[PDB]
């Protein structure tokens, strides 16, 4: 996350981090239930063996809420493609269930029509992660969150050098220095409505991080709700 | 602005329109209250809520 603020105690409880053999985070995820994590399909080609960590806000201290979970099944969308990052979505089933507590809780899955007419028409969403703090910087040891305005679809298309499919949406700023970055991919994009937070996107890609005239591109979760429902039953 | 487009039809969460009438509903893990508008958590740590203690 470039810019933004620290997630304070209990504020980002649905955050998950995919960690490699060296115990280092390389992608984010969203807690959907005791057994399921939502992430990006492209993230699955960034490590041979990985695990999921939850309830962590500071990677350099033991806060007491941390839990590591092994992955039992990887469910990648069969239409995903590395050329365009179209269908950039995956679901992970965990070997053991997540025990909810302080800093460990799921985000709600919305219904499609209501989310598109009501959530995606709000001014902003919230993105979060332990990714780079600037395009060429190091990864954050602190979990960060950032408010990102929804961006007009036409303007977004005009700004992009790569195709924007029906499965993607844009969020962020034209010139202001705030955006998601490398390391945040796979992470949560949520929308608040009456003090309840709903999953609206997955951190997907961008031409760098926080560049002038460029926005953050997210997988459009509302297009994949039936797919997510199926994946969570098998 | 009518029904669901007028302040979410007074619903806490999901709003839909059936036969010129607002019908409210809730995310998994909540139940619709007696007033047919508010959403009540069925157990501890319900989805979408920042944790307190
Ligand atoms: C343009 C994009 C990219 O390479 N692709 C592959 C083909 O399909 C389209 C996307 N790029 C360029 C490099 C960049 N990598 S990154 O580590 O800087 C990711 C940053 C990022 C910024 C904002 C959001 Cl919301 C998500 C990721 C990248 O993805
Ligand atoms: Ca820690
Ligand atoms: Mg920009």
């Amino acid at each position: 996350i470039v810019g933004g603020q620290e997630c304070k105690d209990g504020e980002c409880p649905w955050q998950a981090l995919l960690i490699n053999e060296e115990n280092e985070g390389f992608c984010g995820g969203t807690i959907l239930s005791e057994f399921y994590i939502l992430t990006a399909a492209h993230c699955l080609y960034q490590a041979k063996r990985f695990k999921v960590r939850v309830g962590d806000r500071n990677t350099e201290q033991e806060e007491g809420g941390e839990a590591v979970h092994e992955v039992e099944v990887v469910i990648k969308h069969n239409r995903f493609t590395k050329e365009t990052y179209d269908f950039d979505i995956a679901v992970l089933r965990l070997k053991t269930p997540i025990t909810f507590r302080m800093n460990v809780a799921p985000a709600c899955l919305p219904e499609r029509d209501w989310a598109e007419s009501t959530l995606m028409t709000q001014k902003t969403g919230i993105v979060s992660g332990f990714g780079r703090t600037h395009e060429k910087g190091r990864q954050s040891t602190r979990l960060k969150m950032l408010e990102v305005p929804y961006v007009d679809r036409n303007s977004c298309k005009l700004s992009s050098s790569f195709i924007i499919t029906q499965n993607m949406f844009c969020a962020g700023y034209d010139t202001k220095q705030e955006d998601a970055c490398q390391g945040d991919s796979g992470g949560p994009h949520v929308t608040r409505f009456k003090d309840t937070y709903f999953v609206t996107g997955i951190v997907s890609w961008g031409e760098g991080c926080a560049r002038k005239g460029k926005y953050g591109i997210y997988t459009k979760v509302t297009a994949f709700l039936k797919w997510i429902d199926r994946s969570m039953k098998t | 602005r009518k029904l669901c487009s007028l302040d979410n039809g007074d619903c806490d969460q999901f709003c839909h329109e059936e036969q010129n009438s607002v019908v409210c509903s809730c995310a998994r893990g909540y139940t619709l209250a007696d007033n047919g508008k508010a959403c009540i958590p069925t157990g501890p740590y319900p989805c979408g809520k920042q944790t307190l203690e």
